[PDB]
């Protein structure tokens, strides 16, 4: 299956306050009106950056795993929030054949719609995120909202391959030069893709 | 605020010091601009508290004396229509608003109680009825016109002020030009200061990072680098200033000659001072401009005439002394050219000259002599 | 002025010769708060000691590193680092570091060095040649002696070959020090490879035991997460400064902002990417980064051929900051302030002009227009000219330049 | 070195030659002015006001100079006047008559 | 077409950019002398037969 990325998955692209101000900066952003795979565990790739969106009423999907070969072979991040505490590790873990909850360590940190937004630059694995209520079953909700940064992790474990830990969605970013707009507060209020037709360009 | 930076720009010469010294000359030029194009009475001429000016209402344009800075009402539409630590400053004009508030009140006055005599010496005084019966003339209109049309001609203008304040208030993009020089000048050093966050293929485009980050001998060749980016940046923006204010020169100059011609006389120049017959101009203030408010006589309602060169009286031929010959069909009139006031032919109508055998259309008719 | 001129003689004129600029006060460096310290005390407090044989590595990551608690420290007889100053760590971030732990005998301190052979070195713990890193070692004869001798530490005494640096041997395989394959049954030729050290507290200091902590850096092609304290100070407002935050530097004045930073915004921008706000890392507050104030210099001169006296404008700045004059083009001083209108002589700006006049002195004042004058308008009188004057005026034009004609390829390459 | 010797060297030349192209720019706008003076002052009698001196004008000279051209224009400047009572017609014989 | 020789004048900002805007300016100024000096008529007139 697949759906309709209207015009979701900008994200801050720095810590930098902007007020009143139409900024054009080109990263790794989700292109809009783009098709991204709709699920309802498999394995998928992470060639660039994945933007990840989940809906919810009864709270499903509790984490990630990221890697090359998440076979214990190489380091690979687990991002797992057991129900009430987030526990993110980076072990060399061994994971099952098929990793389901019952319905050497480099780092260790211990802490409806949800968007996320997880890229990995330089060896820095930035997860974005947005939180929001929603009435809405069968497809993603059409609107504008921006991902604050929550976590940057100094990792250094470079990742190929993700797979979720259980409807949700990725979405692949891409390179793109984007014009976004702040309004007073510093916030971003709408954008716009600079590659998607004549009139954005 | 780099003293290393600052040593090896020392080098360049004096690319930095003929910037500056470019810059400044732009600067003065523009004062000169403004002082040439309004400064170009020598007192300031108030208006009496008397506003008999023959039935036109000069409210609209007079400065308000209960006021901003004594400015009229169309002054300041035009003014509300019109809208740094980096080494870059903006030095103010020597002649404030106020000032040019004051010289075009000057100006504005002096011709409406004097006419061009203020320009060409002493502001003779002289009735403005009288004033626009001469400029009447100055088109080719006798002023028994004006006279016999006073009222209508007095409505007709302060209809058309009406209309400019409703044109001015309504549109925006009426100050389209002056709007325009601003914006270009802004987006120049906005550009400007924008090349200062580029690399020029340094390192980085932060010179203390460079400093603090790597030692002085190859630092030395990356500020090298970010040197010739940054003064070939300020070059390309001193010659656009350059260009920019040769053109700005230049409408100056077309200005002050508007100014001159238009406003402190009656020019004769054909669309030099709008559609139409020029009758008078009207300066106003604006931010970085003058406006010039032309008021010109133009021809309405047209009639079809038969017509002549000449007629043929006892052979011989008369011709019209200023004026045409013109026909309804069944009598022969001599009329002014630029408007239909027929008179009869008599020979204080008309000068005599040949015989009718030369002109090519002459007419028989009977010349009245008084 | 007659230097930036290049002459003696300076004509009648305002010239820009310099430019006013506040220079910075001191110095404020802010960064934030100093918290996840490294937790070396769970290496050097660590009650019981790894044996040299089976040396211990804790691995510090992720953490503020204050090198300090070590290198002033009275508790260390020996602290030598090999490539690196202890001071400058303090300056440096690092992917990884690495405490080896373990229990030597005096004597045998020697031997954690680069370049050293012996029982230790050859067989139980090997720094490289080209070590880049600590050694620090302390006499431990009141924690690891006992009365009747501590003999839990051991050491290899047996071994095929010398270790690799920073390898680690536990083995326990019988030593075969003759032909005969031993089969894990000790006997001739064949020995168990590890030797207990006797340590009493009687013993001679050489034959003592010592801890000792040798300390590796590693950079890799991940993170560096191991840096040092890098302490702050106090930040002073409303005056110039040259400051520091987290990443960023710069001069200007610190002032109390107006602006809402987001929970996770620290720098603020204008439009042309020029930095206008900071969040102070300690205090959750937002700072105004105004520039301090500067502007260019001008002097107001008669020419020296009348008086040497001048007047200096200094532009776009308060008379705080440098018969003074405030005027909106800058703060004016030397210049005498008059009610009196005059024609314009040396231009200043916002309708200022300044002249030498008389006992004489430099004059600031409001520039007149003209005499001022009214037409006495009626509507039935005109004023009529009885007589004339013949003027002849005098317009100059400049029509052409000089034909300068340059040699590119002599002047460039003579 | 040289290298850097020509580059420098060569940007001063560019600056220069741009420098006077657009002074020659200002010279020849001064130049066509000047032109247009001869032409409608001293070889005819402009209308046009303040373009050939304060006053009516009535003739002017020209007089060469360095790099230039000096105009000394003759004009005419009412100097003594009087108030007097003005209108616009007199009615003679009920008819007006005009000036 | 050489990638590699944009990314890296794309370190020097604006400087192209800003010629590209002062060419199409000369170019609307072109249209612009052409109109002014042409069209000052608002009909078309016609000589007769
Ligand atoms: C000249 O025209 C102005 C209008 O342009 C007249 O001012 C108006 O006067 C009436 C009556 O007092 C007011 O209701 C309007 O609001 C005024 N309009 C403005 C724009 O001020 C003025 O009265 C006229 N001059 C004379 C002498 O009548
Ligand atoms: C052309 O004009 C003349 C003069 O205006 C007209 O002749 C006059 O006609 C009026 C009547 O409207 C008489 O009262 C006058 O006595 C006439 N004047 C003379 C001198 O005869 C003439 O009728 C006009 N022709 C047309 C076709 O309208
Ligand atoms: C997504 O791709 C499908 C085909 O794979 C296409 O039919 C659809 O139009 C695409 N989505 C959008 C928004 O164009
Ligand atoms: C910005 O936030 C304030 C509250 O802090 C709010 O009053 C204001 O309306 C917000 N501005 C906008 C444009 O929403
Ligand atoms: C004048 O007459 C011509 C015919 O000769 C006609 O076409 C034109 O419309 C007339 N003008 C007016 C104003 O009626
Ligand atoms: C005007 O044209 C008509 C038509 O040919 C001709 O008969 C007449 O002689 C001409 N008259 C003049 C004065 O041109
Ligand atoms: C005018 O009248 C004369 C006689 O007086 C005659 O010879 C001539 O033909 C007439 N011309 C016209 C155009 O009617
Ligand atoms: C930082 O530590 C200081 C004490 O040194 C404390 O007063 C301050 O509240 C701390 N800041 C934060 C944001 O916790
Ligand atoms: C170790 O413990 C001693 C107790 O005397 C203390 O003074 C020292 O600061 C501690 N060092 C570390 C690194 O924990
Ligand atoms: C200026 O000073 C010189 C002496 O250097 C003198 O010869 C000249 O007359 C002076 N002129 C004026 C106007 O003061
Ligand atoms: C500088 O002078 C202005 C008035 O010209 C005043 O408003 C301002 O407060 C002064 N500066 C300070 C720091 O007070
Ligand atoms: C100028 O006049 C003002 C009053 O308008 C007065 O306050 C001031 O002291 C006067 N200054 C001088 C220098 O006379
Ligand atoms: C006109 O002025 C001249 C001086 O230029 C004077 O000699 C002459 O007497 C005056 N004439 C009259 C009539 O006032
Ligand atoms: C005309 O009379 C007015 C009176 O308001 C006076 O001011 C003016 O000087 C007089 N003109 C002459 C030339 O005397």
């Amino acid at each position: 299956a697949y759906t309709n990325s209207f015009t979701r998955g900008v994200y801050y692209p720095d810590k930098v306050f902007r007020s009143s101000v139409l900024h054009s900066t080109q990263d790794l952003f989700l292109p809009f009106f783009s098709n991204v795979t709709w699920f309802h565990n498999p394995v998928l790739p992470f060639n660039d950056g994945v933007y990840f969106a989940s809906t919810e009423k009864s709270n499903i999907i509790r984490g990630w795993i990221f890697g090359t070969t998440l076979d214990s072979k190489t380091q690979s991040l687990l991002i797992v929030n057991n129900a009430t505490n987030v526990v993110i590790k980076v072990c060399e873990f061994q994971f099952c054949n098929d990793p389901f909850l019952g319905v050497n360590c480099t780092f260790e940190y211990v802490s409806n719609l949800r968007e996320f937004v997880f890229k990995n630059i330089d060896g820095y694995f930035k997860i974005y995120s947005k939180h929001t209520p929603i009435n809405l079953v069968r497809d993603l909700p059409q609107g504008f909202s921006a991902l604050e940064p929550l976590v940057d992790l100094p990792i250094g474990i470079n990742i190929t391959r993700f797979q979720t830990l259980l409807a949700y969605y990725v979405g692949y970013l891409q390179p793109r030069t984007f014009l976004l707009k702040y309004n007073e507060n510093g916030t971003i209020t709408d954008a716009v893709d600079c590659a998607l037709d004549p009139l954005s360009e | 605020d780099s003293t290393e930076c600052s040593n090896l720009l020392l080098q360049y010469g004096s690319f930095c010091t003929q910037l500056n010294r470019a810059l400044t000359g732009i600067a003065v030029e523009q004062d000169k601009n403004t002082q040439e194009v309004f400064a170009q009475v020598k007192q300031i001429y108030k208006t009496p508290p008397i506003k008999d000016f023959g039935g036109f209402n000069f409210s609209q344009i007079l400065p308000d004396p209960s006021k901003p800075s004594k400015r009229s009402f169309i002054e300041d539409l035009l003014f509300n229509k019109v809208t740094k630590f980096n080494g870059l400053t903006v030095l103010p004009p020597l002649l404030t608003d106020e000032m040019i508030a004051q010289y075009t009140s000057a100006l504005l006055a002096g011709t409406i109680t004097s006419g061009w005599t203020f320009g060409a010496g002493a502001a003779l005084q002289i009735p403005f009825a009288m004033q626009m019966a001469y400029r009447f003339n100055g088109i080719g209109v006798t002023q028994n016109v004006l006279y016999e049309n006073q009222k209508l001609i007095a409505n007709q203008f302060n209809s058309a002020i009406g209309k400019i304040q409703d044109s001015l208030s309504s549109t925006a993009s009426a100050l389209g030009k002056l709007q325009d020089v601003v914006n270009q000048n802004a987006q120049a050093l906005n550009t400007l200061v924008k090349q200062l966050s580029s690399n020029f293929g340094a390192i980085s485009s932060v010179l203390n990072d460079i400093l603090s980050r790597l030692d002085p001998p190859e630092a030395e060749v990356q500020i090298d680098r970010l040197i010739t980016g940054r003064l070939q940046s300020l070059q390309t923006y001193v010659t656009q200033q350059l260009i920019r204010a040769a053109e700005i020169r230049a409408s100056a100059n077309l200005a002050a000659t508007k100014m001159s011609e238009c406003v402190l006389g009656q020019s004769k120049r054909v669309d030099f001072c709008g559609k139409g017959y020029h009758l008078m101009s009207f300066p106003q203030s604006a931010p970085h401009g003058v406006v010039f408010l032309h008021v010109t006589y133009v021809p309405a309602q047209e009639k079809n005439f038969t017509t002549a060169p000449a007629i043929c009286h006892d052979g011989k031929a008369h011709f019209p002394r200023e004026g045409v010959f013109v026909s309804n069909g069944t009598h022969w009139f001599v009329t002014q050219r630029n408007f239909y006031e027929p008179q009869i032919i008599t020979t204080d109508n008309t000068f005599v000259s040949g015989n009718c055998d030369v002109v090519i259309g002459i007419v028989n008719n009977t010349v009245y002599d008084p | 002025t007659k230097c930036t001129l290049k002459s003696f003689t300076v004509e009648k004129g305002i010239y820009q010769t310099s430019n006013f600029r506040v220079q910075p006060t001191e110095s404020i460096v802010r960064f934030p708060n100093i918290t996840n310290l490294c937790p070396f005390g769970e290496v050097f407090n660590a009650t019981r000691f790894a044996s040299v044989y089976a040396w211990n590595r804790k691995r510090i990551s992720n953490c503020v590193a204050d090198y300090s608690v070590l290198y002033n420290s009275a508790s260390f007889s020996t602290f030598k680092c090999y490539g690196v100053s202890p001071t400058k760590l303090n300056d440096l971030c690092f992917t990884n570091v690495y405490a080896d732990s373990f229990v030597i005998r005096g004597d045998e301190v020697r031997q954690i060095a680069p370049g050293q052979t012996g029982k230790i070195a050859d067989y139980n713990y090997k720094l490289p040649d080209d070590f880049t890193g600590c050694v620090i070692a302390w006499n431990s004869n009141n924690l690891d002696s006992k009365v009747g001798g501590n003999y839990n530490y051991l050491y290899r005494l047996f071994r095929k070959s010398n270790l690799k640096p920073f390898e680690r041997d536990i083995s326990t395989e019988i030593y075969q020090a003759g032909s005969t394959p031993c089969n894990g049954v000790e006997g001739f030729n064949c020995y168990f490879p590890l030797q207990s050290y006797g340590f009493q507290p009687t013993n001679g200091v050489g034959y003592q035991p010592y801890r000792v902590v040798v300390l590796s850096f590693e950079l890799l092609h991940a993170p560096a997460t191991v840096c040092g304290p890098k302490k702050s100070t106090n930040l002073v407002k409303n005056k110039c400064v040259n400051f520091n935050f987290n990443g960023l530097t710069g001069t200007g004045v610190l002032t109390e902002s107006n602006k809402k930073f987001l929970p996770f915004q620290q720098f603020g921008r204008d439009i042309a990417d020029t930095t206008d706000a900071v969040r102070d890392p300690q205090t959750l507050e937002i700072l105004d980064i105004t520039p301090c104030s500067f502007g260019g210099v001008s002097v107001i001169t008669p020419g020296t051929n009348t008086s040497n006296q001048v007047a200096v404008l200094y532009q776009d700045v308060n008379c705080t900051e440098v018969n003074v004059f405030q005027t909106r083009a800058g703060c004016l001083i030397g210049a005498e302030h008059v009610n009196n209108s005059y024609e314009c002589d040396i231009p200043i700006g916002a309708g200022i002009c300044a002249s030498y006049q008389t006992s004489q002195s430099i004059i600031a004042y409001t520039m007149s227009l003209g005499a001022e004058n009214s037409v006495a308008y009626s509507n039935n009188s005109i004023a009529i000219p009885t007589n004339f004057t013949i003027s002849v005026t005098t317009e100059i034009l400049p029509v052409s330049m000089t034909k300068t004609s340059v040699d590119c390829t002599m002047y460039i390459c003579g």
